[PDB]
RNA sequence: CCCCCGCCGUUAGUUGCCAGCGGUUCGGCCGGGCACUCUAACGGGACUGCCCGCGAAAGCGGGAGGAAGGAGGGGACGACGUCUGGUCAGCAUGGCCCUUACGGCCUGGGCGACACACGUGCUACAAUGCCCACUACAAAGCGAUGCCACCCGGCAACGGGGAGCUAAUCGCAAAAAGGUGGGCCCAGUUCGGAUUGGGGUCUGCAACCCGACCCCAUGAAGCCGGAAUCGCUAGUAAUCGCGGAUCAGCC
């Protein structure tokens, strides 16, 4: 599954989740289309919400959480 | 004295060198067996039968043949033997070429001296194939 | 031209282009031909009036053709400017569109107008010759107007008619309104 | 693109032209 | 109907049209070589199994395979009899070829890389020295369609 | 070794532009090698009839069949004298090595 | 009447080939040579012109020659108009509406959801077949950080190194079906690859949602399809592989 030599992760979230970082964490949640990014620890504790391409839905990320997409916490298809 | 006839079909062209001789052909180097193996298609020297005594035990050819597949080959190289069977002698090539191996009113008999101008064709628009249409359903 | 900048090359005969029909409309803009070597671009302008091109001893022509070289610098390349006349205006396709256009915009009987350009084209050479005007025919519902004489027939099948096209708008009040001219000379 | 700026599909020779339209169209007269 | 009746080339081993017939309805895709493969070796099998020459064999099962008569459909004042009637000689032939090539795929025995050897079979089957098998039944039962319908 | 490279979409608008450089060069170089033909080919483009902008949707398609023409004119020397001012037709592009 | 494809010839040969001779790092590489392929310009050729049959005639059938025919195959040329056809989401544009917002930036999610229904397709149910090996014929395309020779590390994707190409002269490239030899032996199988577990490569800031690829294991339905229904008249259908645009990557 290794992409490649360093794990991408778009920047609109990073920055924005980082920022957090300092005051602490932020309540609410965040939101982004991002769905290709990877997480990292940063992220943890952390609550973005994830595109469905319909909705935003939120998940919080825990550590275990880590390694993975993100947009794998938000399922596009649903039986409905 | 040697005899020349070019030949070609869908892309293909082949050199046809006949020489008076044993009769045996070498395409590309090949034996005429040896390129062709397994070819039930392989009639090139459909015309050198049609002489009459067959030209063959009496003949020689020498053969270079580039492009296309080995089915165009086998026609272009077929062309070639029609051709020059007829440049050696205008009387031997007959009716597809000539008199019998040259010509006729309307069916081909075997038509060895005409340079088929099928080309693969183009593929239309609106159909998958070319010519082959999509079919319709009840939908 | 060159791979690079063929696309570049052409962008500035649009340029060139763009400032002639801006301003040679009072002149009667009928073609602007482009030919090109290296820094030294051709446009030679044809014209029905040149005397409104060239400007009194040349004055006009002068600023026109200083104003393309402020587009067409040194890496354009400085240009030419011919002015050729047009032999009569009443054979080209462009103008006598225009000529119709024109006369629509001042609010004239579009059916008229379009009697009369057959007629002046017809009048002067032209085995054959057609005018097609656009829609809301005096600011009416949308219609269509024709009108046309001598063969055009022979022309409109490809086989060489060399018959000039043209086709000049109009914007009105009302909305725009297309005209087309078509004119038929001797075939090759 | 470069003329009428169709986004849509112009190609970069030419780098101009609504799109193919305008390419069409000016090559039409 | 389809088209005119093109002649088609005689075949290279034994210079006869009507095998090259029989060729293109075993070839499917345009296969032609594997086609005149699986033709010529079955001519090999009839030569071995059987005595008698490949050709002469063939010939013979094309001749029981051919239907006389066949029924058509038809639609009367009442309902659509089936009139009986005679076949073209030329339609007699695509129906016979077909119809061996068609039964010969339809034989179990799996034999030679390809087909070669159903259509081996299936034409001794067919010869009336030998006129049983799938392909002869189906011309049987036209026949016996019609004239049922006389 | 000036290779020179003639194309031109007239058979004609080449055979006379390319004729007259063999013409010229013949004072002031060695004898050119003569206008050598090199095989016409056809290109068949179907694409959008503009660039991207309008009518992205347009196709259609075009045939252009280009001619070319060498005449490779080895030694040169003031070759380049007689065929810098010479040339005539439009219609030809020409560009050498 | 114009364009592209079919056959022939003239002109032109830095494309081409020992065709034909001498040399070779035996690469058409070298000299040389335009024959051939080809390149592009022009010329020829088809007109029911000739032969038999019917016809009043047009023409229909048949046959010879011919590369080719009876409009040889494909384009440009899609008429006056029809459907209040389609698109204000490509662009353009009248009118209406919104302007701390019916505008703008961002991160994340969504466009990829599912109990289900349909359309277009791919793969397949196998022996005229599947697998492994060896070996042979193509065309049209694309290549600057781009195609990637060759050598090495890896089962491999791929990584490291690096030649040539600026592309008829180098690369993508292997053509697949095919031919030859072997295996399988009629079985849900050496058919068929869904699905799932694990490892891993690659692009990209980033591949959870939601990428493609590789290797191991897994190995589903499917044994030829009801009513009904689609395509195609010849180099067509059927079948086999190859390229391109878009494009980081790629569904």
């Amino acid at each position: 599954r290794g992409m490649t030599s360093k794990p991408a992760g778009f920047m609109k979230k990073l920055r924005a989740a980082k920022l957090a970082a300092p005051e602490n964490e932020k309540p609410a949640p965040v939101r982004t289309h991002m769905r290709n990014m990877i997480i990292v620890p940063e992220m943890i504790g952390s609550v973005v919400g994830i595109y469905n391409g319909k909705a935003f839905n939120q998940v919080e990320i825990r550590p275990e959480m880590l390694g993975h997409y993100l947009g794998e916490f938000s399922i596009t298809y649903t039986p409905v | 004295p040697s005899v020349q006839t070019f030949g070609k079909k869908k892309s293909a062209t082949a050199v046809a060198h006949v020489k008076a001789g044993k009769g045996l052909i070498k395409v590309n180097g090949s034996p005429i067996t040896l390129v062709e193996p397994e070819i039930l298609r392989f009639k090139v020297y459909e015309p050198l039968l049609l002489v009459g005594l067959d030209k063959f035990s009496n003949i020689d050819i020498r053969v270079r043949v580039t492009g296309g597949g080995h089915v165009s080959q086998v026609y272009a190289i077929r062309q070639a033997i029609a051709k020059g069977l007829v440049a050696y002698h205008q009387k031997y090539v007959d009716e597809q070429s000539k008199n019998e191996l040259k010509k006729a009113f309307t069916s081909y008999d075997r038509t060895l001296l005409i340079a088929d101008s099928r080309r693969p064709e183009p593929k239309k628009f609106g159909g998958k194939g070319a010519r082959s249409r999509f079919q319709k359903s009840y939908r | 031209s060159k791979k690079r900048k063929l696309v570049a090359d052409g962008v500035f005969y649009a340029e060139l282009n763009e400032f002639f029909t801006r301003e040679l409309a009072e002149e009667g803009y009928s073609g602007v031909e482009v030919r090109v070597t290296p820094t030294k671009t051709e446009v030679i302008i044809r014209a029905t009036r040149t005397q409104d091109v060239l400007g009194e001893n040349g004055r006009r022509i002068n600023e026109l053709t200083l104003l393309v070289q402020k587009r067409f610098k040194y890496a354009p390349g400085t240009i030419v400017l011919y002015a050729e006349r047009v032999q009569d205006r009443g054979l080209s396709a462009v103008a006598q569109a225009e000529s119709m256009k024109f006369k629509l915009l001042n609010g004239l009987a579009i059916r008229r107008a379009a009697y009369g350009v057959v007629r002046y084209v017809m009048e002067s050479g032209a085995k054959g010759c057609e005018v097609v005007v656009s829609g809301k025919l005096r600011a009416a519902r949308a219609k269509a107007m024709k009108f046309a004489d001598g063969f055009l027939i022979h022309s409109g099948q490809p086989v060489n008619d060399f018959i000039d096209t043209a086709t000049r708008h109009v914007l009105m009040r009302q909305g725009v309104l297309g005209i087309k001219v078509k004119i038929m000379r001797d075939p090759a | 693109c470069r003329v009428c700026s169709s986004h849509t599909g112009l190609v970069r020779k030419y780098d101009l032209n609504i799109c193919r339209q305008c390419f069409r169209e000016k090559a039409n007269d | 109907r389809y088209a005119n009746k093109r002649f088609r080339k005689a075949q290279c081993p034994i210079i006869e049209r009507l095998t090259n017939s029989l060729m293109m309805n075993g070839r499917n895709n345009g296969k032609k070589l594997k086609a005149v493969r699986i033709i010529k070796h079955t001519l090999d099998i009839i030569n071995v199994l059987t005595d008698q020459n490949p050709i002469q064999v063939v010939v013979d099962a094309i001749t029981n395979t051919g239907p006389r008569e066949d029924t058509t459909r038809v639609g009367g004042g009442g309902a659509a009899r089936r009139q009986a009637v005679d076949v073209s000689p030329l339609r007699r032939v695509n129906q016979a070829i077909a119809l061996l090539t068609i039964g010969a795929r339809e034989a179990a025995f799996r034999n030679i890389k390809t087909i070669a050897e159903t259509l081996a079979e299936e034409l001794i089957n067919a010869a009336k020295g030998s006129s049983t098998s799938y392909a002869i039944k189906k011309k049987d039962e036209l026949e016996r369609v019609a004239k049922s319908n006389r | 070794k000036i290779r020179i490279t003639l194309t031109s979409t007239k058979v004609k608008q080449l055979e006379n532009v390319s004729s007259n450089i063999v013409k010229n060069a013949e004072q002031h170089n060695l004898v050119k090698k003569g206008p050598v033909r090199l095989p016409t080919k056809v290109l068949k483009i179907s694409t959008r009839k503009t660039p991207n902008g309008e009518g992205s949707k347009t196709w259609e398609t075009y045939e252009m069949r280009i001619h070319k023409r060498y005449i490779d004119l080895e030694a040169p020397v003031q070759i380049v004298k007689r065929i810098t001012q010479i040339t005539i037709e439009p219609g030809v592009d020409v560009e050498v090595v």
